[PDB]
């Protein structure tokens, strides 16, 4: 286990729910060999790094998050069991990563967690099956939240994701259009003819596609319109699937010997119980926004350490001397306050002039 | 009684009851020359007792005690002083007054529904026993731009009259007429002064934050064009000659107010510079019938409010390049609670639709309240017929030549020639005037009045309602 | 009940005068004979029709020099658009005091094709969905490190005071909140991409630098620069896709070009402090020069006038 990467847990009979994890067990399935990593269920909050997938390289401990970052790390160091027109196949495999992780997530966004009915009966549940007791009730609302922020700009509602409402079905199946044809000029199934990108678009690709059309959902709109329209994609889903994680990816080199006990390392009690608390004062209306600010700074320099790189050193020290100066102040004056004799008598009087 | 006032007293002793939360240098200041009033020593049943009255009545002014727990015992004092002088030379009074809640707390909230609506009102009051008063107004909407507000106020060596406060204040002021909205953050140091003759001088500086956002889609090229940031650090002055018998209906004496604004010039720093100043004049004359007995309630008021926006350059001189009015400051004219028969901001200069401003402005109100049949003069009902008019009118640099590539910076002349004609404009031509009959309330919080307006002239491009308008406030034109 | 008073409400004003004249503020900035296009510029580079610094407005303002519609550019703030965001069109005034409707960005093409100073298909064809693929690079990759560097980077700090909170107030306290929230609002939009963002912190979104991976938007760049110039190399004409005129692509790959090579193409001192290759260098050196001999014919093509556009 020279490299472990932390994941979500599996969800949709995939060996992850979100799509840039699953992007990254793809890759690492289709190039490293199954002793040289390991797969670690996991939760923003339990990394470093806040942001999942992300990888730790064991060798030099290395924070890395990030699909992106974790493909590009390992072509510059990898492992010892790796194997991974040439200008303009770059160019293409970078633009499509682009046009991916630039439009493709909104899409899946809105499917899986935008929409009200799909979240409530399959997204939600398969987020709280792959989290410790206290948890699902902070991570899959932040997440859920951030997904929402991804697809604001394609202007769609839950409401639309299902007369007004056929009107609304028009706007999703341009929203789907608009993405999928641009999705469809490659050869994904790497095969005779078509555009040709690398192993790590590729990967991407099934990432996303995955997600948007195998999970079962109350409104099935962007699988229907996927099968419908786009069987060569449905196609090279399906035999990418079952090339790369047979019976649902349960070969895969989970840590302790599966997925559920993966998560185990980390999600002792006191550190569920940290990871709850800190979740909980992040949403404080006063100072919640400033200890969210103050974590994600202790952290990035934390990730910046680990990388080897010199940050500066934290001013922590004098910020807590001066909270407390403050505080012994406040409690002073609220002393001399307290208990003070009352200003005036109940009777005053005042006699004649001398 | 009638004649008891005639026989001469001195105040011995003076009793304060229900003040355990006032500094005795509080009432010191006030209470010792009370105290010593006594040295005419004849009739002074007639005279001490109004004395007394007026201490009485500065007392209600700290707001620290409950008005209707105001409470005087006299009594002759039982002690036989040897050789009286006069009879019943000896006398005390007593005084017993109930203060206020030291702390009222009116958190009005509804944090669970999604619009908070939590206006707190922390009015914590009379802390250190000197009449200091905290008020905190912090509000919050539908998770929109929260309110705030935070005042301290405290009277000057324990002088009812001279109040010093200090305000903290951030809003969100909303001007559909401009099709736009100002959002205003800044702070702001008064001090309040009441001059024994009855008049308010007021010196206050203030340092706001204001932001041009929020415009409608019929916005104006002019108010877009204003749109943005700017801050205003201003010092003004305003003085208030009140003689009116009362303020919601004014029946006899007048009212004499001015506003006087200097921001940016000088010491004072800030993206606007200029020179400010309004003056509005009132009065009415009752008109007793002979034949009626009384207060016939017939009297023929009016009015007269004048203003002057003058540019001027930032720094220490006189005599630079000054830039032109803002939005934000220049005047506007029209409306209920102002010129009445037209729209609020119904007169000046308007683009498309919306109602930009003006430097200089002369408004005029010839009204005559009438007591309606069958009721008594004492009533607050009153019927009312007005002849408002008004003139507002924006500077521009028509007649200065050669302005330069270099736009928006007028020299001291062209201003002064501007200002020049922008006054004489005001001189010819009729003024926007309208006329119309209503009844006017005169509820003692603020007055109502709803009446039937009939503009008569006006310049194009401005708004008038033909039809019934209603009015609420305390400041009528 | 309406027909009989209606004889006298419709009598009354008696008399109507003209109109009364606008603010001197008013007829100075309103008053013009030609459309104005309101953009993030400054007012000596306004004067002369210069390129805007903001590359949202710099896109359009391209866009309608190669429309052909004679136009004049003001410099403005994103309270007075709109739809809240420059850049936007405002019309000549017809009447004194009557203007007509201001044109939005997404109309700013169709009304440059009603006012021929013709045929303008190719500023706003549909691009192929290779095309798309690559003006998302453009769109985000360039777009995401454009607004790091401009904002979260300390380096640029003067820059981004003197083009952004300078010309808004002069007043020290008004200056620091503009920034607080420009800074605030560019980390929110960079923290929005899947390259140098994605992080979960809370239910609000990350509003900070410190919630950003600057060297995976650098890196990001980079390959975006690199394609883009990869792709600009497989066309046989000096525009990409091989048109004889430049279009929606070159525009919006300009708008962010020739902005990086003005003013982040600092000295190289300060890369040789951290490491890193500014953006305007790195223009530079993307492919083989083919970036920036683009932008150089962009600027040859929509201002042959200028001249002191090397940096
Ligand atoms: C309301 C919030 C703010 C916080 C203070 C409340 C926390 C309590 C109510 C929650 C937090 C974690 C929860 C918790 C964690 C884990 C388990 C193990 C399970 O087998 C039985 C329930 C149990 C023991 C539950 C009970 C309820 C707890 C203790
Ligand atoms: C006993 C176990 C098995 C389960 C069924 C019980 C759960 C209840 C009793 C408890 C456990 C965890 C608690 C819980 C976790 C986290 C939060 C977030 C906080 O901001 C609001 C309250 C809220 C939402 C509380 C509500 C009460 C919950 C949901
Ligand atoms: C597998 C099991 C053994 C793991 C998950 C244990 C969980 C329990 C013991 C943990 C999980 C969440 C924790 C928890 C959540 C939140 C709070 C609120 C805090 O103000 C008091 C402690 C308290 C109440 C702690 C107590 C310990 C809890 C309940
Ligand atoms: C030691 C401190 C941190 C303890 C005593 C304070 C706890 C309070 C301030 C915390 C505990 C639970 C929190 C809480 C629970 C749930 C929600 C719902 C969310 O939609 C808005 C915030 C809100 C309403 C937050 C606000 C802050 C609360 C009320
Ligand atoms: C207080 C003392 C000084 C005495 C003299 C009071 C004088 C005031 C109240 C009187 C004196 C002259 C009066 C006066 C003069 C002329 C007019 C014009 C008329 O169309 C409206 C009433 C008005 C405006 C009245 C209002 C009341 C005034 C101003
Ligand atoms: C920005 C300008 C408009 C501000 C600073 C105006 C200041 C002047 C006009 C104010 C400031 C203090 C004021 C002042 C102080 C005290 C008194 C004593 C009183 O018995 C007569 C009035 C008089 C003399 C007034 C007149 C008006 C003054 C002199
Ligand atoms: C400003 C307030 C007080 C209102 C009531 C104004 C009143 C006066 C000044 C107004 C009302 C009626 C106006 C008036 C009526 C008719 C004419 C005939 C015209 O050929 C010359 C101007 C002239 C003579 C104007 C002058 C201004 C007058 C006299
Ligand atoms: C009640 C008295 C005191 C005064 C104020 C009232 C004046 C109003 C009601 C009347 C008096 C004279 C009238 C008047 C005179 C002459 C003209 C010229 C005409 O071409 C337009 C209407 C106009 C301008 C009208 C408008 C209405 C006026 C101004
Ligand atoms: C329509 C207007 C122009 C008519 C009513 C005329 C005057 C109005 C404005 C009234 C309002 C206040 C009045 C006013 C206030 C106080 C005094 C002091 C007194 O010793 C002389 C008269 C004088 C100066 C009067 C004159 C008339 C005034 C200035
Ligand atoms: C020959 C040129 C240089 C002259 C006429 C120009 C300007 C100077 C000297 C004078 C002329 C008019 C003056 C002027 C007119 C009116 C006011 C309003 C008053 O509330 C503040 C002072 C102020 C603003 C002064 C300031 C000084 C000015 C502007
Ligand atoms: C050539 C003449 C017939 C034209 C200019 C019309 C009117 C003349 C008589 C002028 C002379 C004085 C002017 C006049 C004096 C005072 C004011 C008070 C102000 O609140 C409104 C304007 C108003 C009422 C104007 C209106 C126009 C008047 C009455």
């Amino acid at each position: 286990g020279a490299v472990q990467l932390h994941v979500w847990g599996p969800a949709f009979g995939l060996p992850s729910i979100d799509a840039e994890c699953l992007a990254a067990i793809a890759y690492l399935a289709q190039t490293l060999g199954s002793a040289d990593y390991q797969l670690i269920q996991s939760s923003p909050s339990a990394v470093p790094t806040q942001h999942l997938p992300t990888l730790y390289d064991s060798r030099t401990s290395t924070w890395i998050g990030g699909f992106t970052s974790i493909t590009a790390h390992l072509h510059t160091h990898p492992p010892p069991t790796f194997q991974s027109t040439a200008a303009s196949a770059t160019a293409d495999g970078t633009a499509y990563t682009a046009f991916l992780s630039a439009h493709a997530a909104p899409l899946l966004a809105l499917s899986l967690y935008v929409s009200s009915a799909n979240y409530g009966a399959a997204t939600r549940p398969a987020y709280s099956a792959v989290l410790p007791l206290p948890l699902p009730w902070t991570e899959p609302p932040a997440v859920r939240a951030a997904m929402a922020r991804r697809a604001a700009h394609l202007g769609l509602s839950s409401l639309d994701a299902d007369t007004p409402e056929q009107k609304s079905r028009i706007r999703l199946e341009e929203a789907a259009r608009e993405v999928l044809d641009v999705l469809a000029e490659v050869d994904w199934a790497a095969g005779g003819g078509g555009r040709q990108v690398a192993a790590e678009v590729r990967c991407l690709a099934f990432g996303y596609l995955a997600l948007m059309l195998l999970p079962d959902v109350p409104r099935p709109w962007l699988r229907e319109i996927m099968e419908g329209r786009y069987p060569a994609l449905c196609t090279f889903v399906r035999d990418f699937r079952a090339r790369v994680f047979p019976q649902g990816g349960k070969l895969l080199p989970w840590a302790d010997g599966g997925a559920q006990a993966s998560a185990s390392a980390s999600a002792s009690a006191s550190a569920v119980a940290l990871r709850f608390v800190r979740a909980v004062m992040a949403e404080v209306p006063l100072v919640g926004e400033w200890w969210s600010r103050w974590w994600t700074a202790r952290k990035k320099r934390e990730v910046l350490a680990s990388k080897g790189a010199k940050p500066a050193p934290s001013n922590d020290l004098l910020l807590l001397l001066g909270a407390g100066l403050g505080l012994t102040v406040v409690g002073a004056g609220v002393f001399f306050y307290r208990g003070l004799p009352p200003f005036g008598e109940a009777v005053q009087v005042w006699r004649k002039p001398v | 009684l009638d004649e008891h006032i005639l026989t001469p007293a001195s105040i011995s002793t003076l009793e304060v009851h229900g003040a355990t939360n006032t500094r005795r240098s509080l009432l010191d200041q006030i209470f010792k020359p009370v105290l010593e009033d006594t040295a005419a020593a004849g009739t002074t049943l007639g005279q001490v007792l109004d004395r007394v009255g007026a201490a009485t009545k500065k007392l209600a002014r700290f707001d620290i005690f409950k008005e209707e727990g105001f409470g005087v015992f006299l009594s002759e004092a039982a002690p036989p002083q040897s050789a009286p002088p006069t009879d019943r030379t000896d006398l005390d009074i007593s005084i017993r007054v109930k203060e206020k809640s030291r702390l009222v707390f009116s958190a009005g909230t509804d944090f669970g529904n999604a619009e908070g609506s939590a206006y707190t009102n922390a009015v914590v009051r009379n802390i250190f026993g000197g009449a200091e008063t905290l008020t905190v107004n912090a509000s919050t909407g539908t998770r929109t731009r929260s309110a705030y507000n935070a005042t301290f106020s405290t009277p000057i060596n324990g002088n009812p009259d001279l109040r010093l406060s200090v305000e903290a204040l951030r809003s969100a002021t909303q001007k559909p007429w401009a099709s736009h909205e100002e959002h205003l953050t800044g702070a702001n140091l008064r001090l309040a002064w009441l001059t024994e003759k009855g008049d308010t001088h007021a010196l206050a500086y203030s340092s706001v934050w204001r932001q041009l956002t929020g415009l409608a889609p019929t916005a104006s090229p002019t108010v877009r064009a204003d749109a943005g940031d700017s801050l205003k650090s201003s010092l003004t002055h305003t003085f208030t000659r009140d003689r009116r018998d009362n303020p919601m209906l004014p029946q006899s004496g007048y009212l004499f107010r001015s506003v006087s604004e200097l921001a940016g010039w000088g010491p004072l720093n800030g993206d606007v510079s200029f020179a400010k100043t309004e003056v509005e004049a009132s009065g009415a004359l009752p008109v007793a019938i002979p034949g009626l007995a009384g207060k016939s309630g017939v009297s023929v008021g009016g009015g007269l409010r004048l203003g002057v926006l003058y540019p001027l350059p930032l720094g220490y001189s006189l005599t630079g390049a000054a830039q032109p009015s803002r939005i934000n400051d220049r005047f506007q004219l029209g409306g209920p609670n102002d010129v009445r028969g037209f729209k609020i901001g119904g007169l000046g200069p308007h683009d498309g639709v919306d109602a930009v401003g003006g430097d200089v402005f002369a408004a005029g109100s010839v009204n005559a309240l009438l007591p309606l049949p069958r009721t008594g003069p004492d009533s607050p009902l009153r019927l009312q017929l007005y002849a408002n008019a008004g003139r507002l009118v924006a500077l521009n640099s028509k007649g200065t030549d050669k302005e330069g590539k270099e736009g928006l910076a007028m020299d001291s002349a062209a201003v002064f020639k501007g200002v020049k004609s922008a006054v004489g404009k005001l001189t010819n031509g009729i003024p926007s005037l309208a006329a119309g009959v209503g009844l006017v309330y005169a509820h003692p919080v603020a007055r109502f009045e709803l009446n039937f307006s009939l503009p008569l002239v006006l310049r194009r491009g401005e708004e008038g309602r033909k039809g019934l308008q209603v009015g609420v406030g305390i400041s009528f034109l | 009940i309406p027909r009989p008073l209606q004889r006298l409400f419709d009598y009354f004003p008696l008399r109507i005068y003209e109109p009364n004249e606008l603010p001197e503020r008013s007829q100075q900035l309103t008053s013009g004979d030609l459309p104005t296009l309101y953009v993030f510029s400054t007012d000596s580079d306004a004067r002369l029709g210069l390129p805007s610094f903001n590359p949202g407005c710099l896109k359009w303002q391209t866009l309608l020099r190669l429309a052909n519609l004679d136009f004049r550019i003001l410099p403005s703030t994103n309270h007075s658009s709109p739809t809240g965001s420059l850049p936007f069109l405002l019309p000549p005034r017809t009447s004194p005091t009557a203007s007509p409707a201001p044109i939005p960005a997404s109309g700013l093409l169709s009304f440059a094709r009603k006012n021929p100073w013709l045929d303008l298909g190719h500023l706003d064809a549909d691009l192929p969905p290779r095309a798309q693929a690559y003006l998302a690079l453009i769109t985000h990759s360039l777009r995401n490190a454009w607004l790091c560097a401009l904002y979260l980077d300390p380096t640029h700090d003067a820059l981004l005071r003197r083009l952004y909170v300078d010309p808004a107030s002069s007043s020290r306290a008004v200056r620091a909140a503009l920034l607080h929230q420009l800074r605030r609002a560019a980390a929110e939009q960079v923290a929005t991409a899947s390259s140098g963002g994605g992080k979960i912190v809370s239910l609000a979104p990350v509003d900070s630098a410190d919630g950003i991976d600057e060297e995976a938007v650098y890196r990001s760049a980079r390959d975006a620069l690199d394609a883009l110039a990869s792709l600009l190399r497989e066309s046989e004409t000096a525009w990409f896709f091989g048109t004889e005129r430049p279009g929606s692509f070159d525009a919006a790959l300009f708008s962010y070009t020739h902005l990086m090579v003005e003013y982040m193409s600092e000295e190289e001192d300060t890369e040789s402090a951290k490491g890193r290759v500014s953006l305007g260098r790195m223009v530079k050196e993307a492919g083989n020069g083919e970036l920036a001999e683009h932008r150089e014919r962009m600027l040859g093509v929509a201002w042959p006038e200028w001249d002191g556009y090397r940096r």
